[PDB]
């Protein structure tokens, strides 16, 4: 099956620039362009460009020409696209999609997107503390102090995810909290094992923290 | 460039029912051949996914709830019947003319039967508190519809209070939401009761959850 698959989240100081890699499988790399995308938060989308992987063409959005570059490697079938001289502006996810082929068509497969932020303020690892307290019983997961987004969190590495809500984070003192509730039985909880994996790639911070009963 | 307009910029669809989407080029499309319009279903986190191609043409593993048609400037997407999995942003795009250009979107709230919040509150953990703070958290959770008010010794305090709303759930078409109030140590330490008491028009009579210390 076909999968365009992105790097991770990225921080980037104004003024520099960051290469966003997009790797194809599932299809012949060189049959359709690679097409990319910007999406700022709360917004819509607009088209960068694209290039032809066969031979090297490119074509770029005029609003884009002193911002983005695409180049590819067919070696590896990866598609990349720089973006220069960046500026808050530029925070927002890029996405790759698979293009045209034999004939102009919609963005059939997508890249899972990739968030830029552009910041020259430092990174910040979040504390993780958990929330103990009814046939049902809820605990959470307090995720502190972060910068910058995102994060990822996920309860008994994602087999429990059935009863989960997991909150927008909420930007305070130049720093995110987020939390995250879990619901399941009386009879499962405190009797078997709970606990929150937490991620925060700009800080490789993975922490698993079990839920205690107080 | 082409200008596409979507309409409307949000509504409200009860389950089993029609969802007419709209968008309109600033200019008409050209007839020598195929025209490009396309749209696409966008969730929280996710790309958009493509339903329908080439104005009327259903994206393979698409269901026919989702149908589109149009001419020269005019283009509509159909959902009929409405499920909860269609809680998201849709957008039209042209690829027509260079650049391409998408729709500013239009926001698809699925509406169901009111809902009451299920409460949850929380006294911070020892390990917070060994970093000398105190968070309490209260959590609302699977409500409709989305308005609610959440207010936290005897007394109230708003400051420190910070909240944070999900988007619409894609199963149960319920919200939830998240009320964090923090406050110092021994600013902590020096009170009693703590109550998020969470009013909501599922009620006459506030949901209160509360704990001693």
């Amino acid at each position: 099956e076909v999968q365009l698959q992105q790097s991770g989240p990225e921080l980037v100081k104004p003024g520099a620039s960051v290469k966003i890699p997009c790797k194809a499988s599932g299809y012949t790399f060189t049959d359709y362009n690679m097409d990319w995308m910007k999406q700022s938060h709360g917004k819509s989308l607009e088209w960068i460009g694209h290039i032809n992987p066969n031979n090297g063409g490119t074509f770029y959005n005029q609003k884009f020409k002193d911002k983005a570059t695409f180049i590819v490697d067919k070696s590896s079938n990866t598609a990349y696209m720089e973006l220069r001289s960046l500026t808050s502006e530029d925070t927002a996810v890029y996405f790759c999609a698979r293009g045209g082929g034999l004939r102009r068509g919609p963005f059939a497969y997508w890249g899972q997107g990739t968030l830029v932020t552009v910041s020259s303020a430092k990174t910040t690892p979040p504390s993780v503390y958990p929330l103990a307290p009814n046939s049902m019983v809820t605990l959470g997961c307090l995720v502190k102090g972060y910068f910058p987004e995102p994060v990822t969190v996920t309860w008994n590495s994602g087999s429990l995810s059935s009863g989960v809500h997991t909150f927008p984070a909420v930007l305070q003192s130049d720093l995110y909290t987020l939390s995250s509730s879990v619901t399941v039985p009386s009879s499962t909880w405190p009797s078997e094992t709970v606990t929150c994996n937490v991620a925060h790639p700009a800080s490789s911070t993975k922490v698993d923290k079990k839920i205690v009963p107080r | 460039d082409i200008v596409l307009t979507q309409s409307p910029a949000s509504l409200a669809v009860s389950l089993g029912q029609r969802a007419t989407i709209s968008c309109r080029a600033s200019e008409s499309f050209d007839s020598y051949g195929n025209t490009f319009v396309h749209w696409y279903q966008q969730k929280p986190g996710q790309p958009p996914k493509l339903l329908i191609y080439l104005v009327s043409n259903l994206e393979s593993g698409v269901p026919a709830r989702f149908r589109g048609r149009g001419s020269r400037t005019d283009f509509t997407l159909t959902i009929d019947p409405v499920e909860a999995d269609d809680a998201a942003i849709y957008y039209c795009q042209q690829n027509n003319e260079d650049p391409y250009t998408f729709g500013g979107g239009t926001k698809l709230e699925i509406k169901r039967a009111d809902a009451a919040p299920t409460v949850s509150i929380f006294p911070p953990s020892s390990e917070q508190l060994t970093s000398g703070g105190a968070s309490v958290v209260c959590f609302l959770n699977n409500f409709y519809p989305k308005d609610i008010n959440v207010k936290w010794d005897g007394s109230e305090r708003q400051n420190g209070v910070l909240n944070s709303w999900t988007d619409q759930d894609s199963k149960d078409s319920t919200y939830s939401m998240s009320s964090t109030l923090t406050l110092t140590k021994d600013e902590y330490e020096r009170h009693n009761s703590y109550t998020c008491e969470a009013t909501h028009k599922t009620s006459t009579s506030p949901i209160v959850k509360s704990f001693n210390r």
